[PDB]
DNA sequence: GCGCAATCAGCTGTGACTACCT
DNA sequence: AGGTAGTCACAGCTGATTGCGCT
């Protein structure tokens, strides 16, 4: 209905507003009044993008001015079409209370995979490829040779939207990637094309964070589309870590050889301007040099330059016209793919940014891999250390910067971790007719004895006994599913074993199905759909995984679908490779953050991010349990989220294992009665 | 610029000024007497300073996280310059004076405690 | 070495028992 | 010849100390 905010009447689809909803509206609008960034955090997955785009649209209504241009990003394409279809609702809702149309328009970005239409490049997977064959066969020199109409297969869609596509515009129609499909098919045009000539002229367009963090291609899709602008980044948790992957590279022999493969087919193909002709040749024996080198690590972000200009004697200025050299040197060179090529523009790129950036990044060389300790395996990473380099050109560039999420329980650390002044500090609690979840931390089992997953007592044997008692009789009082992360691959197959050597695991078996989570994708998928087709009937099953896998945020269990999580012991993450106390140790000197308060606050941000994901829609409910008594100390308590706390009362905080069960018994009892709305 | 407070010779940035927002240049850099840094439970062990006085109390007292040599994975140690420390204490115990006094009763008290105990 | 939780000192409420002046 | 401030028991609270835990 219509909200009648201080200043401002906002349409929302919905008639009943939650409280919760109306208190995030009163927030953002302070913001916007308030010219500045922030950050939020609410528990519901669904309901705060509808919020968000009824604000946004009625902000932009009252103050068309202040406002041009909105930024949805996400992490995936499903949140992608799901937002899409929202503002879509939102749109026919608006179009059917007020009766006219407006001018407004939204689209969806992705990659060229997503949007084309050329039958001869879906049916790939190369991500790789797609692009450089879209290059190939529409470029500027495919434009200049259509003027004598060369006989060669090429894409079309350009050539038509070039004479026919940039004249008439959208001012008014949302479209969806497929929505955009269907025009660029009919009009015979290219999809990609034309979104990069309507977003000019749009109102709202939403993509990913690869468009927004990644300098390389935010640059070309954002220079000057609006000075004023809002941007937001929904479930952005874990935000800082992809910030990480923004300026983090890694070299291995495979990388070397296809480097070394294709530089002789590209001197054979020159042979058929010279600055950087010679100058490529002997990059590659500088960091081949390093291959048989047998050492452990070696650290030197300024230095190594240093050493590159020792050892063959080159200026730190040409690396730095080694980027333009791309759209330079290589148009004229008519690259047929970029295939057997993405190495060589990673190189090039390595080596700008090592030039450039250094001052608050590392270089790390790891003899080490997986199985295979010792070999041959020198993998050398630029690894990223401060999170704000990947968050300065958004926050320099716009002006309410907004990050949400479901799991930001400590709001003081995001804004000292990376460059940030925040002016909100707002957390949000949903609250329904009845109490949805019932969170309770159990210590010591029926023997006393605390089940703490303590690294000196990760093979003990009476902590696996009283983790398999509990899940043994825990899984006899909820039904229909369990979903059990523990704290890394390693240790949940020795519990595993541990529990199959024994009489236990055949008891757990009986009750519920075991399925186990592994690296493979395919796997992973059917053990996934198996387990979800074990819960659709009454056999139930256990789902067991890892916090940090990719099983972890790819799913979302929906209500009946898991109704119980369970955490084993809290998930730490490891201290080897040399990559996690590097970004410690850059913390401490830095931004003067605690090495064991931030690895509390990465523990507990997993397991808050992994245990939420059970309560999806008001109607939903489950059970969420800790098994450790280290969930127990405060320092921890205090790092879960606002909406968790207040339903873990402190009656429940190191009950042993019997006591646990009553309660969970009581709570599936009590809500399993049916409610109002 | 900002003027030192020791030479006087305008300079733009400083370490203590970034640390401990303190005018000394680091050419005036005493950190070895004069600038000593003390862990946070000495500090409050001499000078009777709870958590409110060393973080409530305008202006808020800033300190330097290092690693400890005794444990990494130990708590990393908290710095506070000794100078600001000083200066605190004496804004809320008033001097040199009858605080002395105060930490003589409150050992007193200690030891009638105990001896109450037994 | 720091941080969280266990512990005691001091004061108070509630109800009842007891030793000197109109 | 007839009545109330100390005193005792058993609880509460808050204001510090004070030994215990460490991927
Ligand atoms: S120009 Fe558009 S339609 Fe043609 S290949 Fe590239 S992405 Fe596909
Ligand atoms: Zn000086």
């Amino acid at each position: 209905m219509k909200l009648n905010v201080d200043g401002l009447l906002v349409y929302f689809p919905y008639d009943y507003i939650y409280p919760e909803q109306f208190s995030y509206m009163r927030e953002l609008k302070r913001t916007l009044d308030a010219k500045g960034h922030g950050v939020l955090e609410m528990p519901s997955g669904t309901g705060k993008t509808v919020s968000l785009l009824a604000l946004i649209m009625a902000y932009q209504r009252a103050y068309p001015l202040e406002v041009t241009k909105l930024i949805y990003c996400s992490r995936t394409v499903p949140e992608i079409e799901k937002v899409i279809e929202e503002l879509r609702k939102l749109l026919n809702f608006y179009e059917k209370q007020e009766g006219e149309k407006l001018p407004f328009l939204g689209l969806a970005l992705s990659s060229r995979k997503n949007l084309c239409i050329h039958p001869e490049v879906t049916p790939l997977r190369f991500g790789k490829d797609v692009d450089g064959k879209c290059h190939s066969l529409t470029a500027s020199y495919v434009r200049a040779q259509y003027q004598h109409d060369t006989s060669l297969p090429h894409c079309r869609f350009y050539e038509e939207f070039d004479a026919h596509g940039r004249e008439v515009p959208l001012p008014a129609g949302i479209y969806n990637l497929d929505d955009l499909k269907a025009l660029g098919r009919r009009q015979g045009w290219c999809p990609y094309f034309l979104a990069r000539y309507s977003i000019l002229h749009a109102n709202v367009v939403v993509y990913s964070y690869h468009y927004l963090l990644d300098p390389k291609i935010a640059d070309l899709v954002s220079k000057e589309l609006a000075r004023k602008a809002v941007v937001v980044f929904d479930e952005a948790h874990n935000i800082d870590n992809v910030c990480i992957d923004s300026m983090s590279v890694n070299l291995t022999r495979r990388t070397l050889d296809r480097c070394q493969g294709n530089l002789e087919t590209l001197q054979k193909t020159v042979l058929r301007a010279e600055h950087f002709l010679g100058f490529l040749r002997r990059l590659l024996e500088y960091v081949k040099w390093r291959l048989r080198v047998q050492h452990v690590v070696q650290e030197s972000p300024p230095a190594f330059l240093s050493g590159l200009a020792q050892r063959v004697c080159i200026q730190r200025k040409p690396l730095r016209f080694c980027a333009e050299r791309l759209r330079s040197l290589l148009h004229t060179l008519e690259i047929t793919d970029l295939a057997d090529f993405s190495p060589l523009t990673l190189l090039a790129n390595f080596a700008t940014l090592v030039s450039t950036y250094a001052k608050g990044f590392t270089i790390i060389i790891e003899p080490f891999d997986d199985r295979t300790p010792t070999i041959a395996n020198p993998i050398l990473h630029f690894s990223c250390m401060d999170a704000s380099l990947a968050i300065k050109p958004v926050f320099e560039r716009f002006q309410s910067v907004i990050i949400t999420s479901g799991t930001l329980s400590p709001l003081d650390i995001y804004p000292k971790i990376l460059d940030f002044h925040p002016v909100t500090m707002a957390t949000f609690t949903m609250t329904l007719a009845r109490v949805c979840l019932c969170p309770m931390i159990i210590g010591r089992g029926n023997d006393q004895v605390a089940i703490s997953s303590k690294f000196e007592t990760r093979e003990d044997i009476a902590v696996i006994r009283n983790y398999g008692n509990l899940l043994l009789e825990m899984s006899a009082v909820v039904p229909d599913g369990i979903v059990a992360f523990f704290t890394s691959y390693q240790y949940m197959e020795s519990t595993v074993a541990s529990w199959y050597e024994q009489g236990i695991l055949e008891n757990i078996q009986r009750n519920k199905l075991l399925f186990i989570e592994t690296q493979d994708g395919a796997e992973t998928s059917v053990a996934l759909e198996k387990y979800q087709e074990a819960c659709e009937n009454g056999r139930g099953a256990i789902l067991l995984s890892v916090a940090r896998g990719k099983v972890s945020e790819g799913i979302d269990f929906v209500h009946h679908y898991g109704r119980a999580v369970i955490m084993f012991g809290v998930p730490y993450v490891y201290t080897q490779s040399r990559i996690l106390k590097a970004r410690l140790e850059y913390l401490r000197d830095q931004f003067q953050i605690r090495e064991n308060d931030f690895l509390t606050f990465d523990a507990m941000r997993h397991a808050a991010q992994c245990v939420g994901r059970a309560i999806r829609g008001k109607t939903d409910y489950g059970l969420m349990v800790f098994a450790d008594k280290r969930f127990a100390r405060g320092d921890k308590r205090g790092k879960l989220p606002r909406w968790i706390q207040e339903h873990l009362t402190d009656a429940n905080l190191n009950l042993t294992v019997d006591e646990g069960v009553q309660v969970a018994k009581y709570f599936l009892r009590q809500m399993a009665q049916p409610f109002h709305r | 610029y900002v003027i030192c407070e020791e030479c006087g010779k305008e300079f733009m940035d400083s370490y203590l000024m970034n640390h401990f927002d303190l005018p000394t240049c680091d050419n005036c850099r005493d950190a070895d007497d004069k600038h000593k840094l003390i862990t946070k439970t000495e500090a409050k062990q001499e000078y009777l300073l709870k958590d409110c006085d060393l973080e409530k109390r305008e202006p808020p007292l800033k300190f330097i996280v290092k690693k400890n040599p005794h444990h990494s994975q130990w708590g990393d140690m908290k710095l506070y310059l000794k100078l600001q420390i000083v200066k605190r204490s004496l804004e809320v115990w008033g001097s040199q004076e009858a605080l002395e006094e105060a930490k003589e009763v409150r050992q007193e008290n200690r030891e009638k405690m105990k001896q109450k105990k037994f």
